[PDB]
């Protein structure tokens, strides 16, 4: 049976990305938006029940959560025409609608009054899940809605889950552009706090980091949040390609995942997406090679992580996964694995053993893929550290001059002290450091006391 | 003649559907199904419980194949014996014992020999020890290593577990694409190009030897394969110990867990190493290259 | 002096070349196989340096290997 | 992996010379000004990888520095189609974008301000180059922003790289035409120094020869910066189409290079092209033979190199050799050495072996050629010294005059003293000397 996933939409950021998911999906499945598959959607080798949950005889819902502290984003959710793609039952708006005013800790007071709404969604999707391996949250961290509604999501998963894993979609705020929620980095803290404690795994999307990839890979010169939602989208797609197509590798999420995080602390992951063109430049299919599709993989262009130029610290992939979809022969893959590693195209951890793993996996088939081959590229890489550790510098810019502060010192998390946010970055800070530890021999007794 | 007996054997016989099926069952590409069973099946070890009751086995395999395969189900049969783990120390050889059956009709059963069943069985079994391998070290959770207080012995040991899940995963990769996929792609092509019936029995059967030969199951790979055997025993150990946490783990038994999968590692090399040099196994030079590709020289 | 991994040493060392040298012909280098002697010790042919070993062969194709006898192979390795 | 190169351009010279470059590569390679390799430019056969790095499997980038100390230049590089083309990781630009205000001391200043800036693009090329075999400087001697910057360039790169080929393309000035910068013989004078205790090889690139050449033999009544610069962009191209075109010989530039430099103070190369047309004279295309080909390229009109007259010193080839390019019967190359030698169309040095040094070339194949056959001709001819002696006596005439000293004084390099410039004006004289006695026997008894 599928391992069913919920997915959980938090804030106007993570709602706008759930319903971009959503549409996507629909078109790549052939989920009418009222949830029913279209006839062209002849590939019963997709499992639905993995993201969809069956509303009626013909109607499959997303197993999709859509939680929101303000009304306006929840109720343009319902008025797309994916309102009807989610299960109705999983979805929690906050009645009052107000949101979290950017606070993440009136976001985490929010979703405590919608605690039992969100608990009841939670497990009345888990009851329409036939083998639930855990829930996928995505936000902003930047905001309130999104932030706080993920730091309180994280909560009631770890509290019902203790014993599943929590994957998250995460939205990390954008570093280039300057917030306006000057408190934005105080609910970044507190969203990375839950992340820590409360979340297994989080996915961050930075939306600078998606707006540069847009502009260098896809040509797009301002990346909006519902391009950006529609991106994530089909990365998402990708990665369950091979839950709707089975094959060799990638059949479970355990599987998938294993290979990726060594130790729990070193739970940071970067992302990587193949094939990436431009949207002008979908018209040449180009005969790319295992070794050329790799080649293209490792542009930086083509990551969608901007990670900073440490210059100070030789930052090196602790591991990488590559899921290759489409046609791939496996005497190209093993020479394109072999090239790569006498080209070098991968610096390791210094402290352990670390490759780039390759997954061949099919697309799936009710979805028609303009390219022969596709992948996905998943990394862990101490760079991400810099990224990391510019968050840290702006929660000191911004904790130092108690900007905006006055917001979440409105909600209780934050109205007598910030002290959710100041273990917040310090526990960041042990964290960057040993993603730096984790780029040196050192990594051994990296986090040790 | 030849043409429409062709015509006749494709079409009445499904024979197409039926080498689809011999790749769901014995090369294990239902994967998403045959994960599930396999789940089961190491779940129902993790915890102890008796998996070794073909009654038990049977049922859950009918049940997993009815699921996603409802017309294979009912010629794909599973049988369960008790593989005693004491001789097969390796908790993927626990599943030795288990007997896959499966209903050939005719005239395809005379295609499918009962040497033909008991190589496909062969094989099957191989993925299925494979497969609980792989499930062992992926069902590894932190939370169940979390327990022992030695928190820089505690990562080392989690570390050492990555590395072995990564040696052995790259060998389990290197089997099913660079072997198992690509020779199923080398049938499929060759099927396609099969002319008469003798012809197609002599394509299955080269299919079925060159499976056999990088089984490791001819004599001229026995040491290779009892290496291997070796290093799947060590990985148990490293699993069960994974499985027990580190609370029960401790620091000097992480240690000599390591230890002795540095030296079996290190033996596996140079048996591999001894082969290329021999060239009796050039090919498996790429797989043993894939193995200590991104593997640290320690 | 070459060894029998030497062999395999420096046919690896032309396909990584090439692939630098970016000759990804995949159909002329299994057709190119480089020749050395043997480790073990004519015996290998006892050559007192790797260079001294070294051959090359070429896998002629039909109808092309009337073209390619054995004697202008081995003038053409001389 | 091929032997990377990186081409340095400095200051608004050598700046200009660096973009001609980089576009003569491109339309070679067939490469698109974003740095892809067009469409048509299916024929792999050309090394990008020796000056261009691969952005993807298909985008090939050049591993071009373009450094100025002045913003205008690297702005109007970079406002030029081709400014994709180039990895904008390898281009260092002085922020302050004043220049050296054409003061020698003033570049090396700015050069030793912008040390690490500059040091660590370079480290980061080097780290992108997997077999690098050195780096190609554009420049002029006769600024301040490509002659200081190219002096301390010089130096830091063989305190950096002193295990690393140093190959430079140096834009000399005119000496035919006055310069303005008074300070040139001075900023000469630095350069020269830096090429001769830090450069192993300096290609002397007089702007002098390029409006002579232009004006006399490509009939260019004005010859423009732009146009001298792309006629050096032309001979850099045919100098490294054997490089893009491998082959069973000069398969690596220290290969092609070694033959020509005997000795580390004889870095001096003069230079030859071939078919040696007049922009005019495009037209029509002569069977040129061989014989007839080496017998046009004998003839001063062809020489890539305009050398004075000096009526005092049997000036004389040191080396000499032809890369030749296109259509060429071997019997004909052969009868043409055999002529050469029998008219003794050139003379060698006496007291060790010389001859003519002829290399056959594949032209790119990307690039559509015009001509059935083309060459270069690299000589080391002891008539450079006359171009040397002549930069000397600037040089020795700036020093006597003091001229435009008061802003090099301004420069910590110069401020209290030009006693650089006098000993590198001492040191040109000896190598002066040197070359006279290289076209003498008694170069074997040289340095004895």
């Amino acid at each position: 049976m599928p391992r069913e996933i919920i997915t959980l939409q938090l804030g106007q950021c993570g709602n706008q990305i759930g319903f971009e998911f959503w549409k996507q999906l629909c078109a790549e499945h052939g989920i009418s938006p009222e949830g029913i598959v279209e006839e062209f959607a002849t590939e019963g080798t997709d499992r639905k029940d993995v993201f969809f949950y069956q509303a009626d005889d013909e109607h499959y819902i997303p197993r999709a959560v859509l939680l929101d502290l303000e009304p306006r984003v929840i109720h343009s959710i319902l008025n797309s025409p994916y309102a009807k793609l989610y299960n109705p039952e999983n979805i929690y708006l906050s009645e009052h609608g107000g949101g979290a005013g950017n606070n993440w800790a009136s976001g985490f007071s929010q979703g405590e009054k919608i605690h039992e709404d969100i608990f009841d969604i939670i497990d009345r999707e888990a009851d329409g899940s036939d083998s639930l391996e855990g829930f996928v949250l995505c936000h902003s961290i930047a905001g309130g809605t999104g932030s706080g509604l993920g730091s309180y999501l994280l909560e009631r998963l770890n509290d019902r889950y203790p014993k599943k894993l929590v994957q998250t979609y995460s939205v990390f705020p954008n570093q280039d552009e300057m917030s306006d929620v000057v408190v934005q980095p105080y609910n970044s803290l507190l969203t990375l706090k839950r992340l820590t404690q409360n979340a297994d795994c989080v996915v961050v999307l930075d939306n600078t980091a998606l707006n540069r990839i847009a502009t260098d890979r896809l040509h797009i010169q301002n990346p909006s949040f519902s391009q950006i939602n529609q991106l994530v989208s089909t990365i998402m797609s990708a990665s369950t390609t091979t839950l709707r197509y089975p094959g060799y590798m990638n059949n479970d999420l355990i599987g998938l995942i294993a290979s990726l995080i060594p130790t729990p602390r070193l739970h940071f992951l970067m992302t990587g997406y193949t094939p990436l063109t431009t949207d002008q430049s979908v018209a040449s299919v180009r005969k790319t090679t295992v070794l050329d599709v790799m080649r293209r993989l490792l542009q930086p262009k083509n990551v969608m992580v901007s990670t900073g130029r440490d210059r100070q610290t030789n930052h090196c992939y602790i591991a990488i996964l590559n899921i290759i979809q489409g046609e791939v022969d496996p005497t190209q893959v093993h020479k394109s694995l072999q090239r790569i590693r006498e080209r070098k195209l991968a610096n390791f951890i210094p402290w352990g053993p670390a490759s780039i793993q390759v997954a061949l996996s099919r697309k799936s088939p009710y979805l028609p893929s303009a390219h022969r081959v596709s992948g996905l590229m998943m990394a862990n890489h101490t760079s991400i550290s810099s990224l990391f550790e510019r968050t840290c510098r702006q929660y000191d810019k911004l904790r130092k001059r108690e900007a905006f502060l006055e917001q979440f010192r409105k909600e209780d998390m934050f109205k007598d002290n910030f002290d959710e946010m100041d273990t917040s970055r310090e526990i960041v800070q042990q964290l960057i450091d040993e993603y730096h530890a984790a780029t040196r021999p050192d990594y051994i007794s990296w986090g040790t006391q | 003649c030849c043409g429409n007996l062709m015509q006749t054997l494709k079409k009445d016989y499904r024979l197409v559907e039926y080498l689809q099926a011999m790749r769901n069952f014995f090369l294990m590409e239902g994967g998403d199904t045959m994960y599930d069973f396999y789940t089961s099946i190491f779940d129902k070890i993790r915890e102890k419980e008796t998996w070794q009751n073909v009654s038990f086995l049977n049922v859950q395999l009918q049940e997993a194949v009815g699921q996603r395969y409802p017309e294979d189900s009912s010629r794909l049969s599973i049988s369960f014996e008790n593989v005693d783990t004491a001789k097969k120390k390796l908790p993927v050889h626990i599943l030795d014992g288990l007997t896959l059956s499966y209903k050939v009709p005719w005239p395809v059963d005379i295609v499918i020999s009962l040497e033909c069943q008991k190589i496909y069985n062969q094989v099957f079994l191989l993925l299925l020890q494979i497969k609980w391998a792989k499930y062992s070290l992926d069902v590894l959770l932190f939370g169940e290593l979390v327990s022992t207080p030695v928190r820089q012995q505690i990562h080392r040991m989690f570390l050492l577990r990555v590395k072995l899940m990564h040696f052995v995963n790259s060998l389990h990769n290197y089997i099913m694409t660079r072997i198992l996929h690509s020779t199923g792609l080398e049938f499929q092509h060759q099927v396609e190009e099969a002319k008469d019936l003798d012809q197609l029995i002599k394509i299955h059967y080269r299919y079925l030897s060159t499976i056999h030969d990088r089984c490791l199951l001819r004599e001229k790979v026995s040491f290779v394969k009892e290496a291997i055997m070796k290093v799947l025993n060590l990985a148990l150990m490293f699993a069960d110990g994974w499985q027990a946490g580190l609370g029960t783990w401790r620091m000097e038994s992480i240690e000599k867990m390591e230890s002795d999968f540095k030296n079996c590692h290190m033996f596996l090399v140079t048996i591999l190493n001894k082969a290329v040099c021999r060239g009796s196994f050039p090919h498996l030079e790429s797989l043993a290259l894939s193995l200590m590709a991104g593997m640290e020289q320690s | 002096p070459p060894t029998a991994v030497t062999e395999h040493d420096v046919n690896v060392a032309f396909q990584q070349s090439a692939h630098k040298v970016l000759l990804d012909d995949d159909n002329l280098l299994p057709l190119l196989h480089l020749t050395i002697e043997y480790h073990g010790k004519s015996p290998r042919e006892a050559p007192a340096s790797g260079w001294a070993a070294l051959g090359l062969s070429y896998k002629v194709q039909w109808p092309l290997h009337i073209l390619f006898t054995p004697a202008v192979l081995e003038k053409y390795n001389v």
